[PDB]
């Protein structure tokens, strides 16, 4: 059977960086020439595996970690890169084998106006582990005073709006990404 | 220049002249926003529109703007004679491996 | 106010080199993009070469594809175009231009550096 490589690329909606998703797949023949063949796939270089000995390979657990980004933020998909969101969103192992590939998409997660679904966590008090997610809503406390109350000054809410506008240019454009996993 | 333009588009004060800006469907036609900009002669550009009433803080209101299709305007209702400068039109271009700002040919606009 | 002032143009032999630089205040420059673009004197602008402010994204004229390297700083707020090996066509005032998050097609300016080549 041929897994699930449709509806992780060809999705409706990828979630947000700050809560990225986390698709396991497994028990198939997962193919990878219909996957690297295409000219849509802006951001297919990747790390540990040659992309083109992907489908000479059988792999133990494949992930797929769809999620939608801003157009500059996307270097800090790498590992050991450090960034904002290679820092407090998503941060790949030092270690990774996998291959993340990321595509435009003006056409899906831009609308008219604005698109302020997706959102980033700005802040965070510490660093992350790699492929940890953390779905929170206490104030970030940035100064000396302990608040832990009203988003005041030095008090911020640590997740803030991309603001998708269709006009806005491609390093600010959403970019969607999807970073497999392998062994 | 990736955009389009009449070479010169001007009149007499008191008339309303439309400097036209016509490009393909990635730079206008995929939405991006339409900026107009004054380049006196020995002068740096000055940006003076964005689309349909954008203007920037400090400009006379003469300058209003439109978006037609593949196409935008730089009405100037009533000129007077501080409107002595070329006009340039703006995108931006996302078609694969460019993603530039666009440029007009320029538009010489005399009282 | 916001300053974008460029240094390092000048009267250069052609197939030389030189490196205009563009200093910037009154903004954060890791944020927003960059602009390397001309005007020749008697003709319009010419766009010539684009970064992004994680200079992820290096763009450049099809006119000098491969000729220029457009290198940005970060952190000094400087801004920077390698200029190498000059044809014939590249006697212009280089501007400095910055896009915004807003549009990211709206443009500041730099007061420009001129550059002739001959």
């Amino acid at each position: 059977n041929l897994c699930p490589f449709g509806e992780v690329f060809n999705a409706t909606r990828f979630a947000s960086v700050y809560a990225w998703n986390r698709k396991r797949i497994s028990n198939c023949v997962a193919d990878y020439s219909v996957l690297y063949n295409s000219a849509s796939f802006s951001t297919f270089k990747c790390y540990g595996v040659s992309p083109t000995k992907l489908n000479d390979l059988c792999f133990t657990n494949v992930y797929a970690d769809s999620f939608v980004i801003r157009g500059d933020e996307v270097r800090q998909i790498a590992p050991g890169q450090t960034g904002k969101i290679a820092d407090y969103n998503y941060k790949l192992p030092d270690d990774f084998t996998g291959c993340v590939i990321a595509w435009n998409s003006n056409n899906l997660d831009s609308k008219v106006g604005g698109n302020y679904n997706y959102r980033y966590r700005l802040f965070r008090k510490s660093n992350l582990k790699p492929f940890e997610r953390d779905i929170s809503t206490e104030i970030y406390q940035a100064g000396s005073k302990p608040c832990n109350g009203v988003e005041g000054f030095n008090c911020y809410f640590p997740l803030q709006s991309y603001g998708f506008q269709p006009t806005n240019g491609v390093g600010y454009q959403p970019y969607r990404v999807v970073v497999l996993s392998f062994e | 220049p990736m955009l389009t333009q009449p070479p010169s588009v001007s009149g007499a004060p008191g008339q309303t002249v439309t400097i036209s800006c016509v490009g393909s469907s990635s730079n206008i036609g995929a939405g991006y926003e339409v900026h107009w900009y004054q380049q006196l002669p020995g002068t740096a550009p000055k940006r003076l529109l964005s689309g349909n009433s954008d203007r920037p803080s400090g400009v006379p209101d003469r300058f209003s703007g439109s978006k037609s299709g593949t196409s935008a305007s730089l009405a100037i209702t009533g000129l007077q004679a501080d409107d002595e400068a070329d006009y340039y039109c703006q995108s931006y271009d996302s078609s694969l491996s460019l993603s530039a700002v666009v440029f007009g040919g320029g538009t010489k606009l005399t009282v | 106010e916001v300053h974008l002032v460029e240094s390092g143009g000048g009267l250069v032999k052609p197939g030389g080199s030189l490196r205009l630089s563009c200093a910037a205040s009154g903004f954060t420059f890791s944020n927003y993009a960059m602009n390397w673009v001309r005007q020749a004197p008697g003709k319009g602008l010419q766009w010539v070469s684009s970064i992004t402010g994680s200079s992820s994204f290096i763009f450049y004229a099809d006119s000098v594809k491969g000729r220029f390297t457009i290198v940005r700083d970060n952190a000094q707020n400087s801004l920077y175009l390698q200029m190498n090996s000059l044809r014939d066509e590249d006697t212009a005032v280089y501007y400095c231009a910055r896009e915004r998050d807003d549009y990211d097609t709206r443009l500041d300016w730099g007061q420009g550096t001129l550059v002739t080549v001959s």
